[PDB]
């Protein structure tokens, strides 16, 4: 999981 | 928005598309291509092909279970494309590449067309 | 193989099933959430859920045009979770954590399990 | 287009  | 992003989400989901289609899985429709046919669902073919969204958005081809291309295209052209559409991999070679790149312009798949004009440029 | 691969086409390619979504184009199934009612593809839902994976491999439940999910599924939680599958993109917020994780059980998609788990422990 |  990332910050898009 | 304050959104989280699962980077391997988009390549799972067409993974599991793949395995939809390979074991034959709420495939809706058939493209014929001369003697061959290939069985597909058409919300893929029209999110990866300009031809097969125009034919699934008209009000009497969406309806249709059976699709047949043009006489000129080729199978093994057409088997390299969809696998493709499934996959995001180009079984690209020079004994095909001729084929390959005539059956994306006809299906209107410009990234494919757009890499092919590329390989065939450095060969000559 | 010797294949060439085009990073983007699974996120391309998701994108477009949004967009087709978004127009209600060849939505072959409406998911009953309560009093709520959310239009879909059984093959996006298969491909991002251990629960509708089952659902439309299921003989008689392949065939249905309506599924009418668990009472106790909160309709904003699915809601977040459908928008997850078609996007990539989780809408986490401490105010919908616990419905989203609740239906993420449910609906069996591990990963969204695994992010809400390690959310709400960081908040403990 | 990258090898993959
Ligand atoms: N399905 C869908 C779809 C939608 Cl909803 N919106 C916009 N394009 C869509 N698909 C589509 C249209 C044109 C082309 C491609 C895909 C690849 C390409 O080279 N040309
Ligand atoms: N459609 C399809 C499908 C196929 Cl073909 N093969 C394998 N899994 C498939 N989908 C599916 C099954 C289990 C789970 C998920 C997706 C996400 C998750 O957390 N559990
Ligand atoms: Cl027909
Ligand atoms: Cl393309
Ligand atoms: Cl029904
Ligand atoms: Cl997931």
């Amino acid at each position: 999981w990332v910050i898009p | 928005d304050s959104c989280i992003q699962f980077t391997r989400h988009a390549s799972d989901v067409l993974l599991n598309l793949n395995r939809l289609r390979s074991r034959d899985i709420l495939t809706d429709v058939v493209i014929v291509v001369s003697r061959e046919q290939f069985r597909a669902h058409k919300t893929v073919l029209m999110a990866c092909s300009g031809l097969f969204y125009s034919i699934f958005t008209d009000q009497l081809k969406c309806n249709l279970s059976v699709i047949n291309l043009d006489p000129e295209i080729n199978p093994e052209g057409f088997c390299i494309l969809l696998d493709f559409m499934y996959t995001s991999r180009l079984n690209l070679r020079e004994g095909n590449i001729m084929a390959v790149m005539a059956t994306a312009m006809y299906l209107q798949m410009e990234h494919v067309v757009d890499t092919c004009r590329k390989f065939i440029k450095a060969s000559e």
